[PDB]
């Protein structure tokens, strides 16, 4: 963020004809990730979900991004 | 623009729904089953039977 966020750059020749740059600028912040449960007790067999919200595990807005469970 | 495909199982609700309030002999009522599991295909009808291995689940009485 600030001094450090993802900026992208582009020389272009003005309209007086010198070239200067033009350049702009997006934060990319990261999120506190909140995994939370659905009720506070449950019963046997209650169908327990798990519910996590962070938004920097996103890391293609095209393919549905998922984490499998590591067997070894 | 690559687009994926997602598998995964459905909850299904089978209910019997009655014409009338009470269940009385020689009434056909009908029997309603909503499972995505078994729609294996979306460009024709998907119809359960014994004799296909391919129908994993048949409901029973």
């Amino acid at each position: 963020t600030d001094e450090d966020a993802p900026r992208v750059n582009y020389n272009d020749l003005g309209a007086d004809g010198v070239t200067t740059p033009v350049s702009d600028q997006e934060e990319a912040p990261s999120h506190s990730g909140v995994v939370s449960l659905n009720a506070d007790s449950y019963k046997i067999a209650d169908t327990v979900v798990i519910t996590v919200e962070d938004l920097d595990l996103n890391v293609d807005s095209d393919l549905i991004d998922i984490f499998t469970v590591v067997s070894d | 623009t690559p687009q994926t495909i997602l598998v995964g199982f459905s909850f299904a609700s089978i209910d019997i729904q009655p014409v009338t309030d009470e269940w009385t002999s020689g009434q056909e009522i009908p029997v309603v089953i909503v499972d995505a599991d078994q729609n294996k295909n979306s460009r024709a009808d998907e119809d359960l039977d014994l004799n296909n291995p391919d129908v994993t689940l048949i409901p029973a009485l």
